[PDB]
């Protein structure tokens, strides 16, 4: 939800938070018994029962609305 | 102990039936049969895992 509530530039923050969550799951799995991180991630993204998850839909929405008509490319710095 | 283990045996047998059914279903999939509907992607009910707490 936090990723969906911010622009596309929050993708790095989302990736970092997902890595933190994966680390926490790995730490907790030593004693407890939880599902694989992939299963939880897909259930949260609703990608288990749908071809496309929430992340890709939000990326497409941002590309359509906020990215293309607001960002100007610079070939020197890419 | 016998009662609880017998309940566990019922659960194991039921899930074994489920597992063999799932395997025979999965061994029939076809990549070309797969069709992706962009419109139905969110019109589809989302799957949620059980969250029962004792």
């Amino acid at each position: 939800g936090r990723f969906e509530s911010e622009d596309l530039t929050s993708i790095v923050e989302l990736d970092g938070l997902l890595e933190i969550n994966r680390m926490t799951h790995k730490l907790l799995s030593r004693y407890l018994t939880l599902d694989g991180f992939d299963a939880m991630f897909r259930e949260a993204n609703h990608n288990v029962s749908a071809p496309y998850g929430r992340i890709t839909l939000h990326v497409f929405w941002e590309l359509n609305y906020d990215f293309l008509p607001n960002y100007c490319y610079n070939g020197s710095t890419n | 102990l016998f009662n609880e283990a017998h309940s566990f045996s019922f659960r194991v047998n039921s899930l074994q039936e489920r597992v063999d059914r799932l395997s025979v279903s999965v061994t029939q999939l076809d990549p070309k049969e797969e069709e992706l509907s962009l419109q139905d992607i969110t019109m589809r009910k989302a799957f949620r895992s059980s969250t029962i707490q004792d």
